RNA sequence: UGAGAAAAGCCUUCUCUAGCGAUC
C-alpha cells in the first residue's frame, strides 16, 4: 500500500509517502482514528518533499 | 591476539536465583519430536535468566551494616549512639509517642512502608503517614480493641473490637461491622487473595474476602481458645498455635488441618517465619526458641534457653529475628545466605518503659516498630530493611493515580481460595490420578480314571 | 518425620484445575512439566526477555498484498 | 469436469476434479496429464497451496475435507472432519497456515493445515446454502457468497483490533497470545475457548 | 421529607473534556 501523494496547497507543492494503512475499514468508527490523531498520522505518513511558491 | 576474547560472563549464583528448571530430574526421552520441544524450554530459560543478571548492575542501593571496633560488643550499644552517628534523615524516624492513659498498643505497618495504624486496649484508633509527621485520621470507638491490620492499601483497615469486626476508612469513617466474626483475637490479611484470616476466642477460624465481601469458608480447629496465628507470605497457609505444643497448618479448602509439627514440650505463645518461607520461629512455655525447617524436613535447626519468656516474634526481610521478652526486645543476627539466623548471641538490645505488645518490621526501611503499654517507640535497626524495592509493586514514592492503578491491576489477578496449598507450584505438576483414570477409559474402547473324575 | 502428621487427603478442588491428560508428543509427565515451568510476564522478567517471549509468529503489514512465493525471491 | 485450477508456483502444473470421482493432474509444458487419484465421493473445488508447492486440499462430498500431497498421491496428508453436509468451496490465506471452507449447511469453517479440527464457525439465520467464499487478499477479512442473493463480508479473527495501534496495545496484545498457548491444556481454558454458539 | 432545616471555612474520594505523547 506503499504509495505517494500529492497535495496542493496555496504555499506550495508537498509530496509525501504513505507507508501503512488499514484500506477495507477505514470509513469505521475505530479506525478512523488514525487518520484524525495527528500522533497516529505520523506514524503513517511522513513528508518527503515540499517546494513552497 | 585479542587478549580476552570471549563476550562478559555473567555470575553461575546470580543466574541460579533467576532460575525455575529442575535439572536434578534424570527423565529419558528417546523421540526426536520430544527433544526439540525440551532444548527450546532449555534455550528459553537460559537467555531470559542471562538478562536478569545483566540487569543486577541497575540496582543502585546498597544493605545497612554495623559492625563493632576493637572487639566492642554490638548488644551493649545504644540507640543514642546510633543516632548521633546516622544521618539526619534516619536520625528522625526515632521517636518514642507516649500515651499511657490508654491500654497497651498493637500496631501494624501497611504493605508499602510509608503508612502506620496503631490500636489501644482501651479504644484508641489512629492511622498516620510516619514518615512525615502528620494524623491521617484518630478516633475513639468506644468498645475495647484486641488487634488492628490494614487491608491492602491504606484506605482499608480493620479492628477486631470485643463483640464483632468492624471496617473503617483512612479518615475514620466506619463502613462494615461484621457480626459473624465474633470475640475475635488475631488478624491477618493475604495480600494477592484478597482475604482476610480471623482466628477467634471460640474456636473458629473464618476467611472473608474482602473485593466481594462473602465469607468464603468458617473452620472449627477444635482446639480451644485460638490466640497465636502467623502466615507464610511465601506458601500462604495460616499457622495456629496451640497449648498442646503443636501448630497446625490451614488452608480455606480443607476443613481439615494441612499438617500438624509438635513444636515444644509446653504450650506454644508465639510463631513467626520468614518471608521465603524457608524457616520457622516458634517460642512456648518451656522457655525455648526454635527454629523449624519448612522446607519438607520440618526439624528444629537450632535450640537455645532463654531467661525470660519470648511473648511475640517477627522476622525482616533480610532475616533479622526478634524476640520480644517482658520490656525488652533482643534482636538476633545471621549472614542468611541459605543459612538460619544464628542464635548464639544477640545483635542488638534495647529496653521498654513496659511491657512488650506488639512487634513488626517496616518494609523496606531499617527500622523496627514496637507497641507497648507505655506508647509506641521506633528502633533503628540497621541492615534489616531490603535495600531495591520495585516500583509497581510497593513503591513508597508513588502518586494517587500510581497507586489507583495499580489496584486493579492486583484485582483483575486476585488468586481464587481454593488454590492454596502446601506448594505454591502445584499447579504445574499433572493430577497423576488424573491420568490413570483417562488411561483406563482408553484401554477400554480399544491318572486314567481321573478324566472321568 | 518424627512428629509431623501430614494430611493424605487430596484437595479436590484444586485438582480441578490441574490438567488431566498428558499432550501430545510428551511421553511422560516429566517432560510436560518442564516446559511450562518459565514465567513469560513482564514482572518476573526484563523487557528484552519479555519481547523475545512474546514474538508473534505470523507478522503481516496492514495494507499490503501478500504474493505467492516465487522462486526464493527469483 | 467441475473445476480447474493453475498452481501459483511452478505455474505450469494443473488441477482438476471431474464426475467419476477422482482428481487428474495436468502439465502444461509437456501437454499431458501427470496422475489419477480416486476417491469415495466427488470432490467439488480444489484449491493449491500459496506458500507449499506441492500440497492441495479438495472439497469433498462425504463431509470431509482432504489435504494431499501431489507427489505422493497414495494417501491424504490430514483429513477435516467438522463439516455435516456436503462441502462446497476452499480457499486458502496467502500465509498459507489457514483455509476456509464453504459447505451445504448454512456455515463457514476455518481449518489450519496441520490440524483435523476447525478453529472457528461462523453462522446466520440470513445466510443459507453458502455456495463460494474467497479469502481476501491480505489475510485479514472473508467473503462468502449465498444463494439468499447477498454477499457477507466477516473477519479473519473475531476480537482483533483493525485500526493503528500503540506500543502499549501491540505489547498487551503480544502478551495475550503467549498466555493462551502457554495455558492452552488446561480444562478451565479449553472450556471457555472451544465453546462456540451452533 | 423526617442522620430536621439553613449558612459559611478545611481535608478525602472521584468524574468530564481539551491539548500534549507516539516520526527512531
Amino acid at each position: 500500500v506503499l504509495l505517494h501523494v500529492l497535495f496542493e496547497h496555496a504555499v506550495g507543492y508537498a509530496l509525501l509517502a504513505l507507508k501503512e494503512v488499514e484500506e477495507i475499514s477505514l470509513l469505521q468508527p475505530q479506525v478512523e482514528e488514525s487518520v484524525l490523531n495527528l500522533g497516529k498520522f505520523h506514524s503513517i505518513v511522513r513528508l518527503v518533499a515540499f517546494c513552497p511558491f | 591476539q585479542d587478549p580476552f576474547p570471549g563476550p562478559a560472563p555473567v555470575p553461575v549464583e546470580v543466574v541460579q536465583k533467576f532460575c525455575r528448571i529442575d535439572k536434578s530430574r534424570k527423565l529419558p526421552h528417546s523421540k526426536a519430536k520430544t527433544r526439540s520441544r525440551l532444548e527450546v524450554a532449555e534455550a528459553e530459560e537460559e537467555e531470559t535468566s542471562i538478562k536478569a543478571a545483566r540487569s543486577e548492575l541497575l540496582l543502585a542501593e546498597e544493605p545497612g551494616f554495623l559492625e563493632g571496633e576493637d572487639g566492642e560488643d554490638t548488644a551493649k550499644i545504644c540507640q543514642a549512639d546510633i543516632v548521633e552517628a546516622v544521618d539526619i534523615a534516619s536520625a528522625a524516624k526515632h521517636f518514642d509517642l507516649n500515651l499511657r492513659q490508654f491500654g497497651p498498643y498493637r500496631l501494624n505497618y501497611s504493605r508499602t512502608g510509608r503508612h502506620l495504624a496503631f490500636g489501644g486496649r482501651r479504644g484508641h484508633v489512629a492511622a498516620l503517614d510516619w514518615v512525615t509527621k502528620k494524623l491521617m485520621c484518630e478516633i475513639n470507638v468506644m468498645e475495647a480493641v484486641r488487634d488492628i491490620r490494614f487491608l491492602h492499601s491504606e484506605a482499608l483497615l480493620a479492628v477486631a473490637q470485643n463483640r464483632w469486626l468492624h471496617i473503617y476508612d483512612n479518615q475514620g469513617i466506619e463502613l462494615h461491622c461484621i457480626r459473624r466474626c465474633d470475640r475475635v483475637t488475631r488478624l491477618e490479611f493475604l495480600p494477592f487473595h484478597f482475604l482476610l484470616a480471623t482466628a477467634s476466642e471460640t474456636g473458629f477460624l473464618t476467611y472473608l474476602d474482602v473485593s466481594v465481601g462473602k465469607i468464603v469458608a468458617a473452620l472449627n480447629a477444635r482446639a480451644g481458645r485460638l490466640d497465636v496465628m502467623s502466615q507464610n507470605p511465601y506458601n500462604a497457609v495460616i499457622h495456629l498455635g496451640h497449648s498442646n505444643g503443636t501448630v497446625s497448618l490451614w488452608s480455606p479448602a480443607m476443613k481439615e488441618p494441612l499438617a500438624k509439627i509438635l513444636c515444644h514440650r509446653g504450650g506454644v505463645r508465639a510463631v513467626a517465619v520468614d518471608s521465603t518461607g524457608t524457616y520457622m520461629a516458634t517460642s512456648g512455655l518451656d522457655h525455648q526458641l526454635k527454629i523449624f525447617d519448612l522446607r519438607g524436613t520440618y526439624q528444629p535447626l537450632s535450640t537455645r534457653t532463654l531467661p525470660h519468656g519470648a511473648g511475640h516474634l517477627a522476622f525482616s526481610q533480610r532475616g533479622l529475628l526478634v524476640a520480644g521478652m517482658g520490656d525488652v526486645v533482643n534482636i538476633w543476627a545471621g549472614q542468611g545466605k541459605a543459612s538460619p539466623p544464628s542464635l548464639e548471641q544477640p545483635y542488638l538490645t534495647h529496653r521498654l518503659s513496659g511491657p512488650v505488645h506488639g512487634l513488626q518490621f517496616c518494609p523496606f526501611e531499617d527500622v523496627l516498630g514496637v507497641g507497648h503499654t507505655g506508647g509506641i517507640t521506633s528502633m533503628l535497626v540497621p541492615g534489616a530493611g531490603e535495600p531495591n524495592f520495585d516500583g509497581l509493586e510497593s513503591n513508597p514514592y508513588r502518586s494517587r493515580k500510581q497507586r489507583q492503578e495499580w489496584e486493579v491491576k492486583a484485582l483483575l489477578e486476585k488468586v481464587p481460595a481454593e488454590l492454596i496449598c502446601l506448594d505454591p507450584r502445584a499447579l504445574a505438576e499433572v493430577d497423576v490420578i488424573s491420568l490413570e483414570q483417562g488411561k483406563k477409559e482408553q484401554i477400554e474402547r480399544l491318572s486314567a480314571l481321573d478324566r472321568f473324575v | 518425620l518424627p512428629n509431623v502428621i501430614i494430611n493424605e487427603k487430596r484437595n479436590i478442588h484444586a485438582a480441578a484445575h490441574q490438567v488431566r491428560v498428558l499432550p501430545y508428543p510428551f511421553t511422560h509427565h516429566w517432560q510436560f512439566e518442564r516446559t511450562i515451568q518459565t514465567p513469560i510476564g513482564s514482572t518476573w522478567n526484563t523487557q528484552r526477555a519479555f519481547q523475545k517471549l512474546t514474538t508473534p509468529k505470523v507478522v503481516t503489514k496492514p495494507g499490503h498484498i501478500i504474493n505467492p512465493i516465487k522462486a526464493e525471491d527469483v | 469436469i467441475s473445476s480447474v485450477k493453475f498452481n501459483p508456483i511452478e505455474t505450469f502444473l494443473l488441477g482438476s476434479c471431474a464426475s467419476d470421482r477422482n482428481i487428474v493432474l495436468y502439465d502444461m509444458r509437456q501437454a499431458t496429464p501427470l496422475k489419477k487419484v480416486i476417491l469415495d465421493m466427488r470432490t467439488n473445488t480444489i484449491c493449491w497451496n500459496p506458500m507449499e508447492a506441492f500440497i492441495f486440499t479438495a472439497a469433498n462430498e462425504d463431509y470431509n475435507l482432504y489435504t494431499f500431497d501431489m507427489r505422493a498421491l497414495d494417501t491424504p496428508v490430514m483429513v477435516h472432519m467438522d463439516h455435516v453436509s456436503a462441502v462446497l468451496d476452499v480457499d486458502y490465506s496467502p500465509t498459507g497456515k489457514e483455509f476456509v471452507s464453504a459447505s451445504f449447511d448454512k456455515s463457514i469453517r476455518i481449518f489450519p493445515v496441520d490440524k483435523s479440527r476447525s478453529r472457528e464457525v461462523y453462522h446466520t439465520k440470513r445466510m443459507q446454502h453458502v455456495i463460494c467464499v474467497k479469502w481476501t487478499s491480505d489475510s485479514k477479512y472473508i467473503m462468502c457468497g449465498s444463494d439468499e442473493m447477498n454477499i457477507r463480508l466477516w473477519k479473519a479473527n473475531a476480537s482483533e483490533k483493525l485500526g493503528v495501534l500503540t506500543s502499549r496495545e501491540k505489547a498487551a496484545k503480544d502478551y495475550n497470545q503467549k498466555l493462551k498457548e502457554k495455558f492452552q491444556h488446561y480444562p478451565h481454558i479449553k472450556r471457555i475457548a472451544r465453546h462456540r454458539h451452533l
